């Protein structure tokens, strides 16, 4: 199974340089193209350039000179690095295997190119703000009935920066019914999400509930255990 | 070379399990050949290729997915939708340098699901920072629209909270909102009754969780 792996620092402050690798595994890079890829809320998808295994590179019109992208054939790796980035840089980066090679008489060739497997997606943020850890705060369920069939509860992840966070349950063993939302820009400049699940009133005072909260970007790790409030 | 733009229409598509939908793509000028794929994303994910060369399948992808179109008109059909086929379409042409369209979210109608609400008190340790934020969760309804009124001590709140909303589950095609009233601890502890209203048309009347700060 082809699978495509990428990395790189996501935040940075604006005239700095981004860089970003995608370490491609069960594939010869010279069997296809391989195309850097990003997606923002103002822009939507944009294909940024393109590179085979004999280093020849196609750009977007719009964005070059801006960046260039490099391949490592022998390491089966090709990277994006902008020289100086702007506030309209941030996005969802991705890498993906584009066109297929065909063989012609003395030359090859490249068809269908479209993008099949992605990469996960490097978020990339330009700001001048600093990285700041969240405040984990629970969501505790009632004690005494909050609907008497099923209660719900949840964490706070409040005042951090940049995007993203992740949040799991009991370290994944619990996944049924629950919903982390989209986090919102505070007034602030400081992102805050919740992330709650519903489960059988029943179960408030035998099952323990543990939110695991990761702030990479400012290596912040939180397990936090939600309790019942009683009065 | 110069970018050819992709315009989807609609922007939104909203239809029953079963019923088929149909997603255009118009481009800007000539696609040549069949240089054209259609992708399907959903949250947190890269978009998943579903068609390329306008009407071959991807691997995987089922026959009630099916493309067709040429020149600058091209459309996507789904028969038979499901509501795993709530995401977001993406057509994508590379006839020159590739561009992609803006996207048409794809929505799966079901039956009237009222929201379960749910208030949370601030807790006790972010009291303690000087800050208290109240949170309201409106679970798992069907349709989307719906209003959240924050009450404190009944005075109306406007302007004062932050809401956001999950894209559609994939599985019981509902929508779930989270909504956030943060006041400092020192306004906080101005007032005793705080309220959320929630008004859904899956409800006989507006529904109202709250709680007395410092009563406990
Ligand atoms: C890359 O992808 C391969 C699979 O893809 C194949 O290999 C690559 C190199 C290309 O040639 C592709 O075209 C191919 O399709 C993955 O490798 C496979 O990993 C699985 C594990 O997930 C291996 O399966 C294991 O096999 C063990 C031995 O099986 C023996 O015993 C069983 C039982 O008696 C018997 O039935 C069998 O016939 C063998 O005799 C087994 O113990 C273990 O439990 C597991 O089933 C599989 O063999 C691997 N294939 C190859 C060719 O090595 C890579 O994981 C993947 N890499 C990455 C990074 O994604
Ligand atoms: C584009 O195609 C759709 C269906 O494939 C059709 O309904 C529509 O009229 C076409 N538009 C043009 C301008 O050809």
């Amino acid at each position: 199974q082809v699978q495509l792996q990428q990395w790189g620092t996501g935040l940075l402050k604006p005239s700095e340089s981004l860089f970003l690798t995608c370490a491609v595994y069960n594939e010869s890079m010279s069997a296809f193209s391989w195309s850097w890829i990003r997606q923002s809320a103002d822009k939507g998808l944009e294909w940024i350039g393109e590179i085979d295994h004999l280093q020849h590179v196609n750009y977007n019109p719009s964005l070059t000179g801006r960046f260039t992208i490099s391949i490592d054939t022998s390491k089966n790796q090709f990277s994006l690095r902008f020289f100086s980035v702007i506030a309209a840089d941030a996005a969802m980066y991705y890498c993906a295997r584009g066109g297929r090679k065909v063989y012609h008489a003395y030359w090859t060739g490249y068809v269908n190119n479209c993008f099949d497997p992605w990469g996960q997606g490097t978020l990339v943020t330009v700001s001048s703000a600093s990285t700041k850890g969240p405040s984990v705060f629970p969501l505790a369920p009632s004690s005494k009935s909050t609907s008497g069939g099923t209660a719900a509860l949840g964490c706070l992840v409040k005042d951090y920066f940049p995007e993203p966070v992740t949040v799991s349950w009991n370290s994944g063993a619990l996944t049924s019914g629950v919903h982390t939302f989209p986090a919102v820009l505070q007034s602030s400049g400081l992102y805050s999400l919740s992330s709650v699940v519903t489960v059988p009133s029943s179960s408030l005072g035998t099952q323990t509930y543990i939110c695991n909260v990761n702030h990479k970007p400012s290596n912040t790790k939180v397990d936090k255990r939600v309790e019942p409030k009683s009065c | 070379v110069h970018e050819i733009v992709l315009t989807q229409s609609p922007g939104t598509l909203s239809l029953s399990p079963g019923e088929t939908a149909s997603l255009s793509c118009r481009a800007s000028q000539s696609v040549s050949d069949k240089n054209l794929a259609w992708y399907q994303q959903r949250p947190g994910l890269p978009p998943r290729l579903l068609i390329y060369g306008v009407s071959l399948k991807n691997t995987g992808v089922p026959d009630r997915f099916s493309g067709s179109g040429s020149g600058t008109n091209f459309t996507l059909t789904i028969t038979s939708l499901e509501s795993e086929d709530s995401a977001v379409y993406f057509c994508q042409q590379y006839g020159s340098s590739p561009t992609f369209g803006q996207g048409t979210k794809v929505e799966i109608k079901r039956t009237v699901a009222a929201p379960s609400v749910f208030i949370f008190p601030p807790s006790d340790e972010q009291l303690k920072s000087g800050t208290a934020s109240v949170v309201c969760l409106l679970n798992n309804f069907y349709p989307r629209e719906a209003k959240v009124q924050w009450k404190v001590d009944n005075a109306l709140q406007s302007g004062n909270s932050q809401e956001s909303v999950t894209e559609q589950d994939s599985k019981d095609s509902t929508y779930s909102l989270s909504s956030t009233l943060t006041l400092s601890k020192a306004d906080y502890e101005k007032h005793k009754v705080y309220a959320c209203e929630v008004t859904h048309q899956g409800l006989s009347s507006p529904v109202t969780k709250s709680f007395n700060r410092g009563e406990c």
